[PDB]
């Protein structure tokens, strides 16, 4: 009689086995649907990276000096560059440097430059110390 | 159908345009986007200047040509 | 080197211009070793040719330096390789970059400009006999620019 | 004695089975922290985006993003509309008042604007379609 | 309504101004109610002041249009609640905004301007009698603004 | 010490001060800024203007305090 009883406790604990191993089943599939939605997750945030390095760089930077406008200033012709080198080019020519047109107004332009300050704000500590030495250096 | 064009600073701008659009057509696509009038505008492809009243079909330029703008 | 200088550089090795190639030079970060390839259904067609670049220290208020070194005949270039392009010395203006020259360079390979009033000798016979100055020009780059 | 044996060994794996489901509810709980970092990073992403959106290159008369910015002498800029508008009755900038000596049209500002509104929602894009429109 | 004005009227019930309460009216959504508490240290301070303010068909263009709907002695508001406020004719542009103009009500209470070319009457005797007229200011603020 | 000046939009900056510095001064950086000259600027504080004479020790304002800017 303590046969059958070994027997059925056995059996009982293959059914406990079983059970567990449905359980471990369900939680790695639990687990492929975590990493499938850390993977979305990447891909949202992966687009912003590309916007935003897709944003500060080419857009806002000077065509004669390759930097992030300093002292932005705004011609006639609605082109915009650095205020010193726009200066330094009306020295030598009064024609825009991009469409050549003769040169008849410039004006400084706030919202260029806080736009600017924002966004290089976000950037590297490198990229924004550099922005620091020469604005000083134009200084 | 879209074409690229490479501005002054090295940048790539999308047109949207037709094979029967004229270059002076396209000029102003450019000038919309740029602020570059269209006689300060020389458009090269493939080596060459394109003149103002031909179009790009004249040009063999299809879907995803690039044009190249100088001064 | 200035933000632009630096920008354009890397643009060269990063972005090169077809039918141009464009390598600095291994001791001055200013000067640049360029090959042009002979522009398609033009006289070159099929050749190489050797330019020089350098961006002078006043650049890019100063327009850059250019020169071929490879023996070319064409109306705007002379025997020591010299370059008659207005944008290099009339309308230069900060914006057009480095590539925009060499671009037009190339384009003056592929159009040249017998009219030129500071033009050659070869003008000349490109402006009374075309067809024997572009088989000469043929000829010089079979010569000059295959190796 | 063979079947105790074997009860054994059963309870043996068992518990080999409840130590590797104990591993992956660990696995599971760092996933789940990663998931957590992963979206503070997009949420301060969208925190720097809504940054120039809200206060920066908006108008102060229309409170609109600029449609045709234009930049005075005195280096403040507003809608060509707008200041348009204001000039009908005012020769002076809204914002500091000085008199108005010229009127720049930006490039710069525009093509921004435009390159970054173009990422965000079709109601914020076709608002400004809208108004384009009106404005025209 | 314009995006401005939206903006604005949501401001003002989700950001509210420090003494001064702004609610819309129930059938006009360029109508507002508002309240503006006597300013500390002044002759009206424990008082409540009623205001309309309607914002025109060019605003901002045009200025807000305000009132003091609460009797108040004061050299600036005269017997009908018309308020003397160069800001509200004058020096009005469109970047000034409405809780600008409310804040600046609210600091004509804190200090009055009797000396102003268009002011009342009630000026004469703040000029002259400044001691009384407070003590005047405050009689009318128990009389017309404790309730 | 940093203070902040709510500006005419309802914007917020922040000003490096010292106690000592006289309100001018402050207008001075204000106008660095907003663009808006000194005698243009009115600054509230607990109510009151901020006459230009005075300093900011004589107004009891101090590290982080707010500085209202009106017209
Ligand atoms: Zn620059
Ligand atoms: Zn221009
Ligand atoms: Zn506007
Ligand atoms: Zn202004």
């Amino acid at each position: 009689p303590e046969f059958q009883e070994h027997w059925a406790l056995m059996e009982e604990l293959n059914r406990s086995k079983k059970d567990f191993e449905a359980i471990i089943q369900a939680k790695n599939k639990e687990l492929e649907q975590t990493k499938e939605e850390k993977e979305k997750m990447q891909a949202q945030k992966e687009e912003v990276l590309s916007h935003m390095n897709d944003v500060l760089e080419n857009e806002l930077q000077c065509i004669i000096c390759s930097e992030y406008f300093i002292e932005a200033v705004t011609l006639n012709c609605a082109h915009s560059f650095c205020s010193y080198c726009i200066n330094e080019w009306m020295k030598r020519k009064i024609e825009c440097p991009i469409c050549r047109k003769d040169i008849k107004s410039k004006t400084y332009s706030l919202v260029l430059d806080n736009c600017i300050n924002k966004m290089v704000n976000n950037l590297s500590s490198e990229v924004k110390e550099r922005r620091i030495v020469l604005i000083r250096e134009r200084k | 159908m879209q074409i690229f064009v490479k501005t002054l600073t090295g940048k790539t701008i999308t047109l949207e345009v037709e094979p029967s659009d004229t270059i002076e057509n396209v000029k102003a696509k450019i000038q919309d986007k740029e602020g570059i009038p269209p006689d300060q505008q020389r458009l090269i492809f493939a080596g060459k200047q394109l003149e103002d009243g031909r179009t790009l079909s004249d040009y063999n330029i299809q879907k995803e040509s690039t044009l190249h703008l100088v001064l | 080197l200035p933000r632009r200088i630096i920008k354009e550089t890397q643009r060269l090795l990063a972005e090169p211009v077809p039918g141009i190639k464009a390598e600095p030079d291994e001791s001055n970060a200013r000067y640049f070793h360029v090959v042009i390839a002979g522009p398609q259904d033009s006289p070159f067609e099929g050749g190489t040719f050797k330019l020089e670049l350098f961006l002078p220290e006043e650049y890019p208020m100063a327009a850059p330096k250019v020169r071929f070194m490879t023996k070319i005949y064409h109306p705007n270039v002379d025997k020591l390789g010299r370059i008659k392009l207005d944008i290099l010395k009339d309308k230069w203006s900060p914006a057009l970059q480095i590539r925009t020259v060499l671009l037009s360079i190339q384009a003056l390979l592929s159009a040249p400009n017998p009219d030129d009033p500071l033009a050659n000798d070869v003008a000349e016979q490109w402006k009374t006999n075309e067809a024997q100055a572009i088989e000469t020009a043929r000829a010089w780059t079979r010569l000059y620019a295959m190796n």
